[PDB]
C-alpha cells in the first residue's frame, strides 16, 4: 500500500464486502421501413443470411 | 423503298452499315443515333437539302439528338415531325430554330414572352390570372408560324374513320388500397418533396403501384408470387375481367395498354392462371424487349388473330 494504493482483507471480500451488482440493458427495435421491406426479429440460420 | 419505286434514278443509300457514300456521288439516309455516332466530318458536309423525319425526337432543346442536328446547319433544313407540340412550346421553338433560326427569338424571348400561359398574358384581356383570355398574343404567334407549317387532318380526305369513343371508366379504391394510400400520404412528407425521389415526383409511382398492383407492391415479388397477385386488392382488375369476358362472349379483339413491364407480367399471370374465367380466353403478349421480327409476327397475328 506504499503509494495511494491500499490492502484489502480477502476474507472480508469473501463474506460480501463491497460486492456490487452491475446491470446493462441492450435495446433494438424493428426498423421503421415498412414500404415493401422490414427488419424483423428471428433466429438467423447459418444457411439463410 | 419509295425512293427506288417512284424515282429509281435517285442515288439513295442507308447510313446504317454502308460504305462509300460521300466517296461516291446525292441522297443519304441515316439514323438519329447514327447521326450521333458520326460526329465526324459528316456534320461538315453541309447537306444542301436537310430533312428530319422524326421531328418528335428533337422536341427537347437539350436532347443530344436535337443539338446534333442543329450543328449541321444548311441553307434548307426541314422537319417532318410525326406530331406537333405535345408537351411544351419550347419544343416548337427548338423545331423552328432548327428550320428557321433567325425568324424567331432566342430561348429567353420565347419563354418569357412566347408562352400561352401567364408568361404571354394568359389573361391578355386583363382578366383573372387564369389562362382563359390569353389571345391576340399567342394567336399572333400562331398566325406568324402558320406560313411555315402544313397540316392535313385525316377527316380532310380520310372521312372513312368510324366513331371514336372517349369513354373514361372509373374505379373504386379498395380498403387495403385506401389504407396503404393514406399511410404513404402521411409518411410521404420527409422533406415534403425530398426532391421527389419516391415522395412526390416518384411517390406518384408508389401511388400508381398501390392503385394497380397493391398485392405485389414490391421489387421482390417472387416471395408473394405463389399467392399473388390477388385481384381482390384491386377493383381495376375486376373491371378489366368484366370487360374482357364481355368482349370475349361478344368476340371483340381487345387491346390492353399497360405501364412498366412489371404490371404487364402481373396482368399476364392474373389472366392466365389466377382467374379460370379469363384463362378460357386466348391471349397475346408484347413488351419492349420483344424481338423486332417477333414483334412484326405478333402484330400480323393480332391483325388476323383467333385470340381474345
Amino acid at each position: 500500500n506504499q503509494e495511494d494504493s491500499m490492502i484489502m482483507n480477502q476474507s472480508s471480500i469473501d463474506r460480501g464486502l463491497f460486492r456490487s451488482l452491475f446491470f446493462r440493458s441492450y435495446m433494438d427495435q424493428e426498423k421503421k421501413y415498412g414500404m415493401s421491406i422490414t427488419e424483423t426479429f428471428e433466429k438467423p440460420q447459418r444457411t439463410n443470411t | 423503298n419509295e425512293f427506288q419505286h417512284w424515282w429509281p434514278p435517285l442515288r439513295t443509300v442507308i447510313l446504317h452499315s454502308m460504305g462509300s457514300g460521300m466517296a461516291s456521288d446525292h441522297i443519304l439516309i441515316t439514323t438519329y443515333v447514327g447521326l450521333r455516332i458520326h460526329s465526324d466530318k459528316l456534320l461538315k458536309v453541309k447537306w444542301q437539302y436537310a430533312v428530319l423525319d422524326e421531328g418528335h425526337k428533337i422536341r427537347n432543346p437539350d436532347s443530344e439528338i436535337s443539338l446534333t442536328c442543329k450543328k449541321l446547319k444548311t441553307h434548307n433544313r426541314i422537319i417532318l415531325s410525326g406530331t406537333p407540340i405535345q408537351n411544351n412550346l419550347t419544343e416548337l421553338w427548338s423545331l423552328f430554330d432548327f428550320i428557321f433560326p433567325g425568324k424567331l427569338g432566342t430561348l429567353p424571348v420565347f419563354q418569357q414572352q412566347f408562352v400561352i400561359p401567364i408568361n404571354i398574358g394568359g389573361y391578355a384581356n386583363a382578366t383573372n390570372i387564369q389562362v382563359q383570355t390569353g389571345y391576340k398574343c399567342a394567336v399572333a404567334l400562331r398566325d406568324l408560324i402558320s406560313p411555315y407549317l402544313l397540316r392535313r387532318v385525316k377527316a380532310d380526305v380520310a372521312k372513312d374513320l368510324p366513331q371514336k369513343k372517349e369513354m373514361v371508366l372509373f374505379c373504386k379504391l379498395t380498403k387495403y388500397q385506401r389504407s396503404k394510400y393514406l399511410e404513404f400520404l402521411h409518411s410521404s412528407d420527409l422533406n415534403q418533396i425530398q426532391n421527389g425521389k419516391r415522395n412526390v415526383l416518384f411517390g406518384i409511382d408508389i401511388l400508381r403501384k398501390i392503385c394497380n398492383h397493391p398485392d405485389l407492391l414490391d421489387r421482390d415479388t417472387k416471395r408473394h408470387n405463389p399467392d399473388y397477385g390477388d385481384p381482390k386488392r384491386s377493383g381495376k382488375m375486376q373491371v378489366v375481367k368484366q370487360l374482357l369476358l364481355l368482349w370475349h362472349k361478344q368476340g371483340y379483339k381487345a387491346l390492353l395498354f399497360t405501364q412498366s413491364r412489371q404490371m404487364l407480367d402481373i396482368l399476364e399471370e392474373f389472366i392466365s392462371t389466377k382467374d379460370p374465367d379469363l384463362s378460357h380466353l386466348n391471349y397475346l403478349r408484347m413488351d419492349g424487349t420483344t424481338n423486332i421480327k417477333g414483334r412484326q409476327s405478333l402484330v400480323d397475328r393480332f391483325n388476323n388473330e383467333s385470340f381474345d
